[PDB]
């Protein structure tokens, strides 16, 4: 994925 | 090991203190129910539900001790299972197991269940719902179960660090056991109540497994039936979901 890993931070 | 006279509420406080609020889909019910508007709304709901689950998960105890890619992975899998469960808990405490309460602005009544081109699965979700009442599932039991579900589906290949995972999945099953074991002291009804919930939990996999096939196929003939797909939605369904179908990723059943 790409657009989701951001929310994990 | 909640013994003595105090201690242990800690855990049970988290789930409660971190349980997401209400979520709207954005579906104007004041419009002719069509397979388009409907499924397109549920799709919009899915995305809106994903973000919360993300924040929800990062708040979970020891969840942070998981590897990033793993966290992203695990969440990318059991997401379906979770939502279905949460939604089940909603339809129960609300419409008293009779309608599929997906969101305040989206209540699935018999009619819509049909027009959704997926009345079959709806029944299964309306079943798991009615179960909450029969098994008299308590809030604490739910909040705890829903969490366990998170770590209830991994690729048979193994995560990027199995140990941490198993450890947590382990610690969580105990809390569930710790909650169940808080009403009376007798290792009989406990071995009974535990057996019940565990069953319930595994009974979620089938539905998920089913609701998967449908969304995936829907993604294929997407443009055809003219149903929009959120940027993030299509992603998982095209990569993560396919793995569950290709058999590379498999659920974790307590029984058999
Ligand atoms: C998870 C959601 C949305 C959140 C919820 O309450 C449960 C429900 C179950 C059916 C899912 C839906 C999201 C969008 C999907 C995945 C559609 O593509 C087909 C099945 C739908």
């Amino acid at each position: 994925h790409k657009k989701l890993l951001q929310l994990l931070t | 090991h909640i013994e003595g006279y105090e201690c242990q509420p800690i855990f049970l406080n988290v789930l409660e203190a971190i349980e997401p609020g209400v979520v709207c889909a954005g579906h104007d019910n004041n419009q002719p129910d069509s397979f388009a508007a409907l499924l397109s709304s549920l799709n919009e709901l899915g995305e809106r539900q994903l973000v919360h689950v993300v924040k929800w998960a990062k708040a979970l105890p020891g969840f942070r001790n998981l590897h990033v890619d793993d966290q992203m992975a695990v969440i990318q899998y059991s997401w379906m299972g979770l939502m279905v469960f949460a939604m089940g808990w909603r339809s129960f405490t609300n419409v008293n197991s009779r309608m599929l309460y997906f969101a305040p602005d989206l209540v699935f009544n018999e009619y819509r269940m049909h027009k959704s081109r997926m009345y079959s699965q709806c029944v299964r979700m309306r079943h798991l719902s009615q179960e909450f009442g029969w098994l008299q599932i308590t809030p604490q039991e739910f909040l705890c179960m829903k969490a366990l579900l998170l770590f209830s589906i991994i690729p048979v290949d193994g995560l990027k660090n199995q140990k941490f995972f198993d450890e947590l999945r382990m610690n969580y099953i105990k809390e569930l056991d710790r909650i169940i074991a808080c009403k009376r002291k007798n290792p009989t009804s406990c071995s009974r109540r535990f057996y019940q919930l565990t069953k319930l939990l595994d009974s979620v996999q089938p539905i998920a497994r089913e609701l998967h096939q449908f969304t995936f196929d829907l993604l294929i003939k997407s443009h055809m039936v003219s149903v929009d797909f959120p940027e993030m939605m299509a992603e998982i369904i095209s990569v993560q979901v396919p793995k569950i179908l290709s058999g590379k990723v498999k659920p974790i059943y307590f029984h058999t």
